[PDB]
């Protein structure tokens, strides 16, 4: 019968590795857009297909091409482990979401197109123009079986 | 209480309600009670009056 198991292996700090803190307004780095949280046709109890770290344009549509990259979805409603919002939204509803745009250090690996596929060089160049530092310098971690 | 599998929630106690139960008629104590043995009960009635006496 297998087993009922759940796993959580990620945090918010692993996507936005750091900011530039403004003195005039702490919201200088974020923009708010309206997004289709639950697909139009999916049943009310279907979980949302959005996952933290996806690249979304300024019009709320996840990017399937490098050109339509405007920001990284970092809303607190789609972070790893937050599964409560099931059936809480009418299918086809559009709900505001928070995008991070300017003045950030962004992890290369967690950025992903609408369909999970990693981002190319064109995407990196397009996103950097907003003033973000996409980096590959992550130490990582090793577990259990890896001798040290 | 936990939420999902990793978060927490605040619990705000229970809320309960019950429907009406009217006892106005019962409270007045109008009725009497008799306890017997069988399933068939009898009652008896007696009617009495008077007469118009004449002179003789």
């Amino acid at each position: 019968a297998k087993a009922h198991v759940a796993t959580l292996e990620g945090n918010y700090s692993d996507i936005v590795l750091g900011r530039v803190v403004a003195f005039g307004d702490t919201g200088w780095n974020f923009k708010e857009v309206d997004m289709t949280f639950i697909a139009d046709d999916a049943d009310a109890d279907s979980k949302t297909t959005l996952f933290a770290g996806v690249l979304v344009g300024e019009d709320g549509t996840p990017a399937t091409a490098a050109a339509g990259v405007f920001g990284v979805l970092v809303d607190r409603k789609v972070l790893p482990g937050v599964d409560h919002y099931i059936g809480v939204f009418e299918p086809g509803e559009k709900v505001p979401m928070v995008l991070a745009v300017r003045g950030l250090t962004l992890n290369q690996l967690k950025l992903k197109y609408a369909d999970g596929t990693a981002i190319d060089a064109a995407g990196i160049q397009a996103l950097e123009a907003q003033g973000n530092q996409v980096t590959d310098k992550i130490v990582g971690t090793q577990f259990i079986g890896s001798v040290l | 209480m936990q939420n999902g599998d990793f978060q927490i929630l605040d619990y705000t106690g229970l809320i309960s309600t019950m429907p009406r139960v009217d006892t106005l008629l019962q409270s007045m104590n109008l009725f009497t009670e008799h306890f017997g043995r069988t399933t068939v009960a009898r009652i008896e009635r007696l009617d009495d009056g008077a007469g118009d006496i004449k002179a003789v």
